[PDB]
């Protein structure tokens, strides 16, 4: 029954100035230029506040899924960096390519790892991602996960052939982030992952 | 016990140390204060600040841990940041205010909180657009709501000529398109 469709644009278009009512009825679809700037792009923003069905609107009038922003991130960079999962999995299903960098290097298993996403680790895994790239400065997702203290993500990296041997541009090992917290920071056993992971 | 035998000295007295060594932890792109608050570590976020660290530190991109805390939707740590005088007022690349970034994470919860220590709630980035802007390219009536609720002013324009209702326009003729731009419209009514 989307006699409510109708009844609602009906309602609407009757609080309308004549001149809000013309522009309406010229934008049956949503106009890209007009409702998008530097900040805030419509698939990002709709990603975030978790209205799947107005982003398949967006990209199935023409929008293209791996559309880019000022910083070279899409709307599945965004929607993991803001670890909102089902838009995230959704976007996979559709064909959003999980392996694209952004301006600092930064692929969608960075961000994954550095919101502790362990669930969209596992998915990513299963699109085959790269999980030794490295962003602008060398830093890997193991280097990442490390640093978020993560032992479940950390071991899971290595299990899934994360590169322990892979040091940043200045010259760091993952072992270099696991010792440098001291005690009181799971550092320990970080280590111990570290120097026996994998087998 | 084990693997510590692996270590060199100098790896050892690392790994003993009382106090965390931050340089080795930190680039430009990925702060230690930002991944451990992104990712939820409350207490470790907590122990972190205890040591010497600036709660208003930016990265690569000019975020704070704030903007992490918020766009995660992190809300215990956002709370106790603000609590810790980490800085509200600040503005990210573009001119945008951390409130733009809780309206387009969707978070009721954090945009209260925002008011409470005095965010401007009609405050515009470099393209004039303000939170209600985001909210209205959100859909989500029960985010503009509140915004309204709040004193959201919907006179506002942005750098297109628009307010929010105008922006409402363009964004094409949807059922939840429809209930956005019927709040914006009476709204103003309702109040006397």
């Amino acid at each position: 029954t989307d006699n409510y469709e109708e009844e609602l644009a009906k309602e609407v278009e009757q609080l309308l100035e004549p001149e809000e009512r013309v522009i309406l009825q010229q934008n049956e679809k949503p106009n890209l230029k007009m409702i998008s700037t530097k900040s805030w792009k419509p698939l990002q923003t709709l990603a975030l506040s978790m209205q799947i069905q107005l982003m398949d609107n967006l990209i199935e009038n023409g929008l293209d899924i791996d559309d880019v922003d000022k910083d070279n991130q899409t709307a599945l960079h965004k929607a993991i960096i803001g670890k909102k999962e089902a838009v995230i999995s959704h976007l996979l299903r559709k064909g959003a390519n999980p392996h694209l960098q952004d301006r600092d290097g930064a692929a969608p298993i960075h961000y994954a790892v550095q919101v502790g996403a362990l669930q969209t680790v596992k998915l990513l895994f299963k699109y085959n991602v790269d999980v030794n790239v490295a962003d602008n400065e060398g830093w890997t997702p193991l280097h990442i996960a490390v640093q978020s203290r993560n032992r479940d993500i950390t071991k899971i990296l290595l299990t899934n052939g994360a590169d322990k041997t892979r040091r940043t541009k200045d010259g760091k090992l993952a072992l270099d982030l696991a010792l440098c917290f001291g005690r009181d920071f799971k550092s320990y056993d970080l280590v111990k992952l570290l120097k026996i992971m994998p087998t | 016990d084990g693997p510590r035998k692996l270590l060199s000295k100098e790896e050892k007295f690392m790994l003993n140390s009382r106090n965390p060594d931050l340089a080795v932890a930190t680039s430009k792109k990925w702060l230690p204060l930002h991944t451990l608050a992104a990712c939820g570590e409350f207490y470790l976020v907590d122990s972190l600040l205890k040591h010497n660290l600036d709660i208003n530190a930016t990265d690569v991109g000019g975020l704070t841990v704030l903007h992490r805390a918020i766009i995660g939707k992190k809300q215990a740590i956002t709370n106790y940041l603000l609590r810790e005088s980490a800085n509200p007022f600040v503005l990210d690349d573009e001119g945008a205010t951390l409130m733009h970034y809780a309206v387009q994470t969707a978070s009721a919860p954090t945009i209260k909180l925002l008011l409470l220590y005095n965010a401007d709630i009609n405050a515009q980035d470099r393209d004039g657009w303000t939170p209600l802007h985001v909210a209205v390219q959100a859909r989500r009536s029960d985010i503009v709501k509140l915004l309204l609720i709040k004193g959201a002013d919907i006179e506002v324009k942005n750098k297109d000529g628009l307010t929010p209702l105008g922006l409402c326009l363009y964004l094409g003729r949807e059922i939840r398109t429809y209930e956005v731009m019927k709040l914006l419209k009476e709204f103003p009514l309702s109040r006397h």
